[PDB]
């Protein structure tokens, strides 16, 4: 015995916990572009300097499909789209009873409409007539001479985006606030989630870009090993499955359409900026991929898939069964206007035991969008002038189920990505917040002076 | 050892420097850095700086009725129960992380506060009733 | 054909479409209407 107890002020404990968090980017573009739509046009600059730590003997237990900072990811972007596209032109005198007909085609595919209508001009009591041109789908018929209307005014509202705002992403970084620490994991093949014995402490993360894809992941990022596969249930079929590539594949998407900005002044100010006539020929969206390089990667996630699912049963790949045009094909947004390439083409290959072609797909462009399913308010795509192209590395897939087969063999997974909280979890599987706790109490032979 | 670099390694080699931890966590973040203000990062940079003080605060506040307001390692007058722990002297220091450590007490760990400020502030400070000036 | 406190009543609004005007007879209470000036408007 004989034994006291003593204080310790800066030990390092902590609780699994959840908080806050910022923004971090530094000088990117700001004269030459600004008022970028993530950015804001102003956050927390990060240091050149990267705050990272190697710990030791430590194996801290990650989790990936329960970890919140996902969530405050997720709701975070989705403020930040309203609050970018609140002070903006609406488009609400935009809802008349359109008369459109077929673009001009030689009187002979079609997907587009040369329509009019007539809006409010500057002057409430005088009206024009303006014609312009819309997208397939994003218009459908109402009940001789063809009379159209907007798809969203049978729905929810319509406010067009701000024609300066830049959506192209760009790295933010989410660092902790004080007296918190976002573990990282080092070790290579995290399979799942458990613990990972190779922790670092950083106080910043890597440079994270919000990559709005659907289906196929762009921009990710990745360290080595066979192509991850992470999934909440691997047993559960029914949920969704994230995969990882071990090298990119190079993939360029672009429109051949050459446009016309067409500035309609309604009410005031406001101008309303809708496609003219197209110049110098029409033609079909596409994005290429590299057939060589697309092989090997449907090779190396089925070889990984096989120690996982068995490795006895047959591959079937399919397209995206069910579902809607803009959750099964893959959706993004590319240089203003947001691309939906067809999928169906890359997973029709079927692998199982044992100057250069490319393929390529089928796109068409779409200008009403509220994407993640937002119902509230919608945004028209101002169509960017002149020429468009995308050329980025793709580096993740996103799989859903494979029926109710009950037992026997053959199955896979064909392309969905139903949620866009899953988009984010490729980049943040490695990454967990705690509460750091610098108070701990320890006893020791060891006392003050006796009256004082 | 540039931060929580002994997270991982004895109670003892952690508390060879545990200066360290404590001075990047009130200090770290690096909070000091159209026309409006009002926008999503702001406040989440604001409430983020609000419980960084108030959780600093909170601390100091303990070590401020317990003796050590500039102190990092205070021995405190205050007898160690055996029911809290039955380890030996270098039973615990040569062989726990300060992580095992914190959940083998975290169920008593309130019931070590209380008596703190007790016999360390709350009689030591009225022991010098008789002894301050006699 | 013969206390009313409520009134049929009715008028034409906005539809989906500006272009268009669309008539729905509703109902409302009194005192939330009072009389402007046969066939009661
Ligand atoms: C997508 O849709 C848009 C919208 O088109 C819409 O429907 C058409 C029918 C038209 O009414 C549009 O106003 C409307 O918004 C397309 O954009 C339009 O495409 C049409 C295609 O025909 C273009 O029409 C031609 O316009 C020529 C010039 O007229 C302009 O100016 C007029 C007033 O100017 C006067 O003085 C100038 C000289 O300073 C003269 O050149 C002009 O004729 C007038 O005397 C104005 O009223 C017009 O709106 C327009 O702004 C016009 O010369 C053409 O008409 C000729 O020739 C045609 C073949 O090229 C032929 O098919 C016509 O029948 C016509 O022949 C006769 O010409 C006489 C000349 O005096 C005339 O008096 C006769 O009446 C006429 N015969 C009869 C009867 O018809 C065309 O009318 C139009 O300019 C485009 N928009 C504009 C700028 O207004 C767009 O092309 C579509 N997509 C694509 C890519 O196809
Ligand atoms: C995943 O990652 C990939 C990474 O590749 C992302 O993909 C793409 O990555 C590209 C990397 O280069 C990005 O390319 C940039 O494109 C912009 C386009 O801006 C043009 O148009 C703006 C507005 O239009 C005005 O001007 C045009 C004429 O161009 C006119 O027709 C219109 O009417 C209107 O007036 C202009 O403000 C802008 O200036 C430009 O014209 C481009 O600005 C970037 O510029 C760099 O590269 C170009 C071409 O080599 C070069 O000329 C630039 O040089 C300097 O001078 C110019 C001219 O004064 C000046 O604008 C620059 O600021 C420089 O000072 C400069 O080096 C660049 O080409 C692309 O945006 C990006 N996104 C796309 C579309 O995919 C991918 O996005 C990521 N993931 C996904 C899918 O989102
Ligand atoms: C994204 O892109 C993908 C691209 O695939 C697209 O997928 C399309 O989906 C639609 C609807 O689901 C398909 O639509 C129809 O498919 C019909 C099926 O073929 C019948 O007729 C056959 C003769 O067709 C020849 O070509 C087919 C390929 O389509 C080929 O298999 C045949 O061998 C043959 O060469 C007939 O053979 C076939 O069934 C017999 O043969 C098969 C194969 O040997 C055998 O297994 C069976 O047991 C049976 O013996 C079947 O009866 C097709 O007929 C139809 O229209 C065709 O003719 C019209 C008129 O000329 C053409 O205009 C049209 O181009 C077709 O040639 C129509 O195509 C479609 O096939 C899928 N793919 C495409 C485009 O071909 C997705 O929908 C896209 N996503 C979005 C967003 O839309
Ligand atoms: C990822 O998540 C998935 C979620 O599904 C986890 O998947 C597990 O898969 C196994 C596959 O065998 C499931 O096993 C069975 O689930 C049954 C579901 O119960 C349903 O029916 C109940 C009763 O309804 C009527 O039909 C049943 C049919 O058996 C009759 O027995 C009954 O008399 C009725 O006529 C409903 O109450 C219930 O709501 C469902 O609709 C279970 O019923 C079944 O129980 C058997 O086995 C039990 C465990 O040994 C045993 O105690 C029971 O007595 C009985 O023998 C059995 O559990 C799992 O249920 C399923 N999990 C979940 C959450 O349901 C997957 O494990 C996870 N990831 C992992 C770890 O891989
Ligand atoms: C820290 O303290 C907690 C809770 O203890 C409380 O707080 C402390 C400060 C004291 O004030 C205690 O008096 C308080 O009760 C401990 O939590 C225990 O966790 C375990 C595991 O989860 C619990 O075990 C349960 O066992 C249930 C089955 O009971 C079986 O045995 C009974 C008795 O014979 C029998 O009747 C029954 O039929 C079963 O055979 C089981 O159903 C349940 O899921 C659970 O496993 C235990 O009950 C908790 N404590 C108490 C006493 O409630 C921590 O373990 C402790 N940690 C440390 C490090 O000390
Ligand atoms: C806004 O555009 C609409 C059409 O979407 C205008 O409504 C009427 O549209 C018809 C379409 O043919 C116009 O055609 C004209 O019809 C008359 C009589 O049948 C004919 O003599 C003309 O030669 C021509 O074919 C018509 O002008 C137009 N208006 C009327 C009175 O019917 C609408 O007028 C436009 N602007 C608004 C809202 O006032
Ligand atoms: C990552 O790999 C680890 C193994 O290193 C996996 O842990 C083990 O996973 C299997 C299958 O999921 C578990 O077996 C099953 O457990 C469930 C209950 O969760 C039970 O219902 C089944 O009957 C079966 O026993 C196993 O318990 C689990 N743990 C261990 C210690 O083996 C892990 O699932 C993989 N996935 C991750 C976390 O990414
Ligand atoms: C997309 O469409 C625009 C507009 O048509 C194209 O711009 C045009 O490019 C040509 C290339 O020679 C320019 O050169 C010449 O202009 C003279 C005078 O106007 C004209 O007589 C010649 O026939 C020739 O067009 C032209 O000035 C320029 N702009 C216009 C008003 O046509 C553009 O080239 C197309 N796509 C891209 C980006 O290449
Ligand atoms: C919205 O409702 C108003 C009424 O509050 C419409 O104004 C006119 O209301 C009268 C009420 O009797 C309608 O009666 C019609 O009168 C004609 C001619 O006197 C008669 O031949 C018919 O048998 C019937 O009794 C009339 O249709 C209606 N419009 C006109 C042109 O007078 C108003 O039209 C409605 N919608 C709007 C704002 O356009
Ligand atoms: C697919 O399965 C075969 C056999 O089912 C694997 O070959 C090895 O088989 C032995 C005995 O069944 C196992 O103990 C080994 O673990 C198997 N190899 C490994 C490394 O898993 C074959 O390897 C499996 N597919 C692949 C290519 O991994
Ligand atoms: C225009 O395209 C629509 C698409 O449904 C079609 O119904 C209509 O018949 C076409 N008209 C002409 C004449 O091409
Ligand atoms: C994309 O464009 C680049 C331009 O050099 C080209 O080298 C590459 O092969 C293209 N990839 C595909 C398949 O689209
Ligand atoms: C070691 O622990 C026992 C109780 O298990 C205790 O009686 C003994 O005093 C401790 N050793 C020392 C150094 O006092």
């Amino acid at each position: 015995e004989n034994l006291w107890v003593t204080v310790y002020y800066g030990v390092p404990v902590w609780k699994d916990a959840e908080t806050t968090l910022f923004c971090a980017s530094d000088a990117k573009a700001y004269e030459t572009e600004k008022h970028n739509v993530w950015a804001t046009h102003a956050c927390v600059p990060t240091d050149p300097n990267p705050q990272e730590i190697h710990l030791e003997n430590v194996t801290e237990e990650f989790n990936m499909w329960k970890n919140n900072m996902v969530e405050q990811m997720h709701t975070d972007i989705i403020s930040l789209w309203d609050q970018s596209l609140k002070p903006c032109v609406k488009l609400t005198p935009l809802c008349v009873t359109l008369q459109c007909t077929n673009v001009t085609n030689n009187i002979t595919r079609t997907e587009l409409k040369n329509c009019s209508f007539n809006m409010t001009t500057e002057l409430r009591d005088k009206k024009q007539k303006v014609y312009s041109l819309f997208y397939r789908l994003d218009v459908v018929q109402i009940n001789s001479n063809k009379e159209y209307r907007l798809i969203n005014c049978n729905t929810s509202a319509i406010t067009q985006a701000c024609p300066k705002v830049s959506f192209e992403p760009i790295p933010i970084h989410y660092c902790a606030p004080a007296g918190f620490a976002i573990l990282k994991c080092k070790d290579k093949k995290f399979n799942g989630t458990g613990p990972c014995p190779s922790v670092s402490t950083v106080q910043c993360t890597h440079g994270i870009k919000p990559v709005v894809s659907t289906q196929l992941l762009l921009n990710g990022s990745l360290a080595e090993e066979e192509v991850m596969i992470r999934s909440e249930n691997i047993t559960n079929n029914a949920k969704n499955i994230l995969v990882q590539f071990n090298t990119p594949v190079q993939i360029n998407c672009t429109r051949p359409n050459n446009n016309t900005r067409k500035s309609i002044r309604i009410g005031p100010g406001q101008a309303f900026y809708a496609t003219g006539d197209i110049i110098g020929d029409i033609r079909q969206a596409h994005c290429n991929v590299s057939k060589a390089t697309w092989n090997e990667t449907l090779g190396k996630v089925v070889k990984q898939l096989r120690k996982h699912f068995g490795n006895n049963t047959i591959i079937r790949f399919a397209n995206s069964s069910g579902g809607d045009l803009e959750v099964t094909t893959h959706s993004f947004n590319c240089g203003g206007e947001f691309f939906y390439c067809n999928t169906s083409g890359l997973f029709n290959s079927t692998w199982i035991s044992n100057s250069n072609d490319s393929i390529t797909l089928p796109c068409r462009i779409k200008q009403i969008i509220n994407m993640w399913q937002r119902i509230g308010q919608a945004m028209y795509a101002p169509p960017i002038q002149g020429v468009i192209r995308c050329v980025s590395n793709i580096t993740g897939l996103i799989l859903t189920r494979d029926g109710g087969s009950t037992n026997s063999t053959t199955e896979t997974f064909r392309p969905g990505g139903g949620d866009m909280r899953d988009n984010w979890r490729s980049e943040l599987y490695k990454y967990k917040v705690v509460k750091i706790e610098p108070l701990g109490v320890a006893p020791t032979r060891c006392k003050r002076r006796v009256v004082g | 050892l540039g931060f929580l670099g002994a997270a991982g390694s004895t109670m003892g080699a952690a508390s060879m420097t545990l200066t360290v931890q404590a001075r990047n966590l009130l200090s770290g973040i690096v909070q000091q850095q159209h026309l409006l203000k009002l926008t999503v990062w702001g406040i989440k940079q604001l409430q983020a700086r609000v419980l960084a003080v108030e959780r600093y605060l909170r601390d100091q506040q303990l070590l401020g009725i317990w003796g050590c307001s500039g102190k990092l390692i205070c021995c405190t007058n205050v007898p160690w129960n055996s029911s809290w722990s039955n380890r030996n002297l270098s039973e615990i220091w040569d062989n726990m992380t300060w992580l095992q450590w914190d959940k083998e007490i975290s169920n008593y760990t309130q019931i070590i506060y209380g008596l703190l400020e007790e016999s360390q502030n709350q009689q030591e400070k009225n022991e010098q009733d008789l002894l301050a000036l006699d």
